[PDB]
């Protein structure tokens, strides 16, 4: 269950721009970087504690 | 970069309530030298006597002014859509919001925009080397 | 479905030319749509007994 | 219509080509801008006349201009418009007209404003008038205008580094 | 064009409940350097706990400072009047309200009048290229 | 003429509530650079949700700051007397108020005098060709 | 006086005076506040027509 | 010495309520010009007359501004956390709180952070030659 | 990546090393910092042209910044970028261009600004633009910019000078 939810949750970053070079992202373009992309795992597996992992 | 304060990113991701559209995340730059504010712990504790305290539940909230991006109807940077937002700092600190909804709404004039959000939680990512989890 | 292009508008001005315009004349695009009524019901009656 | 360089203000040639020129017959072209108002000042008078400079006075930022960080941007320009005219003497009655003598600047201002109006109406630059001196010298007149542009400021376009396809998560123990 | 910010007209349509007389679009300028402002959602969001929030009813605003008509009676920029009113921004942006109802009017010396305008309703009409219906 | 702000004249004419005396119409001069107010619709707007609206009835005022006239007791400018009322300005209005009521009169030190008036009605003329009655 | 006639008034701002020789010089300082407005234009045309095509 | 006014160190040493994790005696420094205050005498007087003042039942507070240390989450500088505290003043003079908490916390911007803490006692240490207990 | 003396801001020849030489070739390098402006002017207006220098004008304060009491230390940097460059005759139908001539300068602070952002974004490091001054002398064309900086500042790395393991606690009478 676990991995399906994740797998799910994953696809929406298919197709998103990067930037790793200059992590300034110019404004009103849509994209995002490493840094973003890890505080939202963050977050989404915090929002799961309890229901299918043990608090970290 | 410890030693210097500014934003580096603002990210908002809308969702409107009613019909389900999604507008994928989109940057954002601020109208004037104010900064973002915060407040994550979501208890708050009231005074009594002796160093007693209630404590009692309680929303966190973001405070955040950004100017609007030319292509969003204005209505959905009010309380008509719900909202998804981030912020990195120099430093590396990455603040991450989710669910927001929009309360009290005070008028805007079409280009600057002050938005207050409050949300079940708010999750903040330090730099390498924390001392706590 | 999308009202920024459902309803256009069109003025004499946008292609004849020089002052050829005649004074006056403009144009309207609207895409109708009739309010939905129901129509038709499809029924499944399952009947069972009193069990368990 | 025109093309503008720039979306939102006007390089000194482009007002110089498109305010000046044409709204004054007067001047057979000859609006010319310059580096600067403070010049040469030897080969500034030679022109012929009239003839109408366009120089910048100083760049300047009207408020934040912290450059780098994600904030908006603010800078400010001031530049002046000076004219040269000769001066008419009609000598009439066996009597000239003294050397130096009132001179109509007010028509010279209200067709400016209304060329700038009228433009900024039409593709959407605004300016702010900010002060008016005259003054004489011999057979030529020196009328300088002040003005000031505000606009905000934006970097050049880039190239994304790359796109997501799919992630390999593992799910360890 | 689309850096910069500023009015570029403003409409109205007076129109007298009594009588029924009509005068129509007009235009005006403003007295002074601030613009006007919007709130255009039509909804109200309380803060509750946890993140919830109570939703209600509320309205659409407008904020229109105005320098007067010199034809035009000063009661009908206040209340004994109903108002269509319209802006428009340089950069495209088109904002139209219609049936206002002027409330709770401040008195005026006779050329600058503020007018706090509500209705059911505020369309929005954004340049090219919009993301949302 | 037709575009300049500034205040022409103003006349008042006091009656003594209690014996009946009445002073023809005085000039007046204003203290400093402040210039009247008005409120000439009768009605009030309260706002309720969705547009509507409770319409009330309310009292046309004027504000109005002079210098006494070193002839009448600074009583009568205060809540002992009866007042009548007219300003021209410049571009040619006229405001024209009668049987006026002074209220919670402010405390004056003998020669700059604030007076908020009410009345039942407050009559504007316009300059020549106005669009309405 | 003129001001009444046709309402147009002044600012005073100062006054000076000296002397030289034989002559004396009195020196006023005025101003004046005044609105600005755009010369007048001619329409480009009016309107009287409607199509409204009403498609599917 | 004697004779200057300033702050010379300020310790704190962070306790989790819902883990027990601890943090020991960590520096800071303040953001801006503005010193810490106090209050430690625990009880309150009311007028009443006659001067027949009411005593009653308080609590010692205490308020410090410091600059965040960037290894510890914002949270624990809000009511997530129990704070104990130290500073010594330039004169010699030191005043020690323990089993702090912290109370009805305002938005930080990240960086600057204030605390309004409430304790049970706070102890004050003098320089030497006290002429009290 | 680069090696910076400080974490948090740059000293002149950092700037005039890795802003300004990369972003002009117009410039063999030849981007000197100098300690002020106004020195030896003769010597300073003898090196090839084209060329840049960096110079500090002064270094004050934005806020408080008593030393030794602990709060926070600001501290400012205004340091002056100056340019030169020569001019371009070209002759076009039997005449020459004027020795004084509008000259560009649009694209030197585009190009500039850019580079600053970019700079800026990789690595944490930001500017406060001041203002922009233009002016010329015979063939020469003198460009004027100024900056300033905010950061903090800190305190060497200070050594202990023991631990703490004991505990004696007599208990008297």
């Amino acid at each position: 269950a676990t991995g399906v939810a994740l797998a799910t949750f994953l696809q929406q970053f298919n197709g998103l721009a990067v930037f790793t070079k200059n992590t300034n992202i110019k404004t009103g373009i849509i994209g995002t970087n490493l840094r973003l992309m890890l505080g939202k795992i963050r977050k989404w597996a915090s929002d799961n504690v309890g229901v299918l992992f043990s608090e970290f | 970069c410890n030693k210097q304060n500014g934003v580096k990113n603002i990210l908002i991701t809308f969702t409107h309530c009613d019909t389900g559209e999604v507008i994928g995340p989109i940057s954002h730059e601020q109208p004037d030298d104010t900064l973002p504010t915060y407040k994550t712990c979501a208890w708050t504790n009231t005074a009594l006597t002796n160093g007693a305290v209630m404590r009692s539940a309680s929303n966190a909230t973001m405070t955040l002014p950004v100017v609007r991006d030319p292509r969003v109807p204005l209505a959905w940077y009010q309380g008509c859509a719900q909202i998804d937002a981030q912020v990195e700092k120099f430093d590396g600190t990455v603040m991450t919001l989710t669910e927001g909804a929009v309360t009290e709404p005070e008028e805007s004039d079409g280009r600057a925009v002050t938005m207050t959000i409050i949300a079940a939680e708010i999750d903040e990512l330090l730099p390498p080397g924390s001392l706590a989890a | 479905d999308n009202i920024n292009e459902d309803i256009q508008l069109v003025s004499d001005f946008d292609v004849q030319p020089k002052c050829v315009g005649q004074p006056g004349v403009f144009h309207l695009n609207m895409r109708y749509r009739p309010p939905v009524r129901g129509a038709r019901i499809n029924v499944n009656l399952v009947p069972a007994l009193f069990d368990n | 219509k025109l093309k503008l360089t720039y979306s939102n203000r006007l390089t000194l040639p482009e007002i110089a080509k498109h305010i000046v020129s044409p709204t004054f017959h007067e001047l057979e072209g000859r609006a010319i801008p310059v580096t600067g108002v403070e010049d040469d000042k030897e080969g500034q008078s030679a022109i012929t006349k009239p003839f109408a400079l366009v120089g910048l006075r100083i760049g300047d930022t009207s408020g934040p201009a912290e450059i780098g960080e994600n904030s908006r941007i603010n800078l400010r320009d001031d530049f002046i418009i000076e004219f040269n005219f000769n001066k008419d003497r009609y000598k009439k009655g066996g009597a000239e007209t003294s050397l130096f003598s009132y001179y109509d600047y007010e028509s010279i201002r209200d067709r400016l404003f209304n060329a700038m109006v009228a433009f900024a109406g039409e593709y959407g630059i605004t300016f702010e008038f900010v002060s008016l001196d005259i003054s004489t010298e011999g057979d030529t007149v020196y009328i300088e205008f002040r003005f000031r542009q505000n606009f905000d400021w934006c970097e050049a376009d880039r190239e994304s580094d790359t796109v997501i396809k799919a992630g390999s998560f593992s799910l360890n123990l």
